[PDB]
């Protein structure tokens, strides 16, 4: 899968 | 901090693994996560594949491109939980990584 | 779900380890955590000892009550990581296990 | 060197481990020992628990005092023995920590 | 039996891993192996990226497929070997499993 | 230290 | 990389 | 348990 | 490059070990191998014992001699893979290293 | 119980480990030992050959006759201790099993 | 070494 | 058992 970081 | 958590139900179909993501309310997902500030996810293994399916890590093509900070794993192979500070901004693509009782290959989540 | 972080520093005093931990604000506080839905709890050693320590686990007198539910660590013995679902309310008392590059003893934080 | 020798019968009461020290006359005692001369002390688990126990080390509060040199551990975790070299003087209490196949907390003996 | 013989030459670009693979006369190759009887390939590691990469297996997200029968590894991570029977007819994919020592996430090579 | 469950 | 068996 | 060193 | 393969069949006999080579045609024979270009040796484990063997490593009295390069592992224990470049010419005496599930010793074979 | 204490020092001549033990007198010896009541024996590795050896177990060719109870190992490799609960009467022969860190190559003591 | 029982 | 390299 995949993290998307958005901080 | 936010913790999330989803579980990794493996089935075998045509005698290889699919994985198929779960989240808290049941729901098939792709089992990815966006994360708006410092928190925690948590994977759970749940093996029906009577291949004895245990996590040993979780792998990345771009390591060091510090979208998660760090990776732990239980004694049992059941469960990893990504660290991820959210300090850098993007995204990364990983795979989970099992061994398995039937051989001596590594099994690898999608890539 | 929440994901609560503290830093577990070790320092030595006459010889002998002394944990300090801290709170994501810098304060000094007692690494206790109220858990009061499903969450983690995130542990991060930062060793001052010059003795190698290492996290080997999370130790418990009561390990069967239900209060933890898992327990992770990274491969390198920098992170704990508690699992708590908050199913069974109540309270546990944990010490942290570590390996030393000293000896071959097992050190344990304050019972 | 005098060679000591300690059986550590786990029992569960309230569904919680209890440690019953037997030592080579089948006499409940408390697992103490006193050193005298540089010698060994051996322990061998007697796991009534099913809870799967084995020894991962013994663990210190005080690892660094001097009152036992070292630790060694069988391959199965049925046994930990401690070396005494009875130079420095003085007292140490430990705990026994050992994994358990029921989950992934590590057990300790009591403070 | 043929013994195949390919180095897995590890840098980094971008400051990202970059897998290129010599074969046994220094050529850049894409280290695929056709195996045409019983037999073995042995990939050795000489990591130039100083991040402490060390083999610790090979991954498969077909791992039944029965074209690689086993993995092997040394003791110090330098070298994988894959036991090929070549019973089974077809074609198979894997990625090299890395630990390193920056972080704990596991490196993989491309999918 | 201690952990205090109040689900 | 990939393995090719032609046996 | 506890160890006590005389030596 | 050539793969040998030879079979490494366990038994007990008066209670102890006995270990029988047999080479990819059935045959008995010595589990010795002579090596005139660089290669591979792969051990198969068939243990008919019901003691539990397995391949923990392989031995040697002179394991600076330079006539094994490597030795690889399966995670199982049920194969090694030694690795002989052929560079350095002359004879080396190996014991295969195995652990049992009847007691913390390792067994070796012959000397 | 008596507990015996033996220091395997090795060098290397010629390229090659040499096992030299000595007693608590500082004498050279065999390191063998006889046992008369149930006791322990513990060997203290003393490595002066740059070699990074380290005990990984004691390896018998006939591990199942019941001279030795059991063997325990040392997290760091120096020590090895011997369990003779001196039941069973007779001889037994055993190899020093090491790892290095120049090869993968395990190192064994003179048969 | 060897290990020699005379119990 | 023994290997014996002749290169």
């Amino acid at each position: 899968p995949q993290i998307i970081n958005r901080p | 901090g936010l913790a999330q958590f989803i579980k990794v139900n493996v089935t075998l179909e045509n005698g290889e693994p699919v994985f198929i993501y779960t989240d808290a309310n049941g729901q098939v997902c792709q089992g990815d996560i966006t994360v708006t500030q410092a928190g925690t996810i948590t994977y759970l293994l749940n093996d029906q594949t009577l291949k004895g399916l245990k996590f040993v890590g979780v792998g990345f093509v771009t390591p060091f491109d510090g979208i998660i900070d760090a990776v732990t794993i239980s004694s049992d192979g059941m469960l990893v939980q990504l660290v991820d500070l959210d300090k850098t901004p993007g995204t990364t693509k990983f795979q989970f990584v099992l061994s398995n009782t039937a051989n001596t290959l590594l099994v690898l989540s999608a890539d």
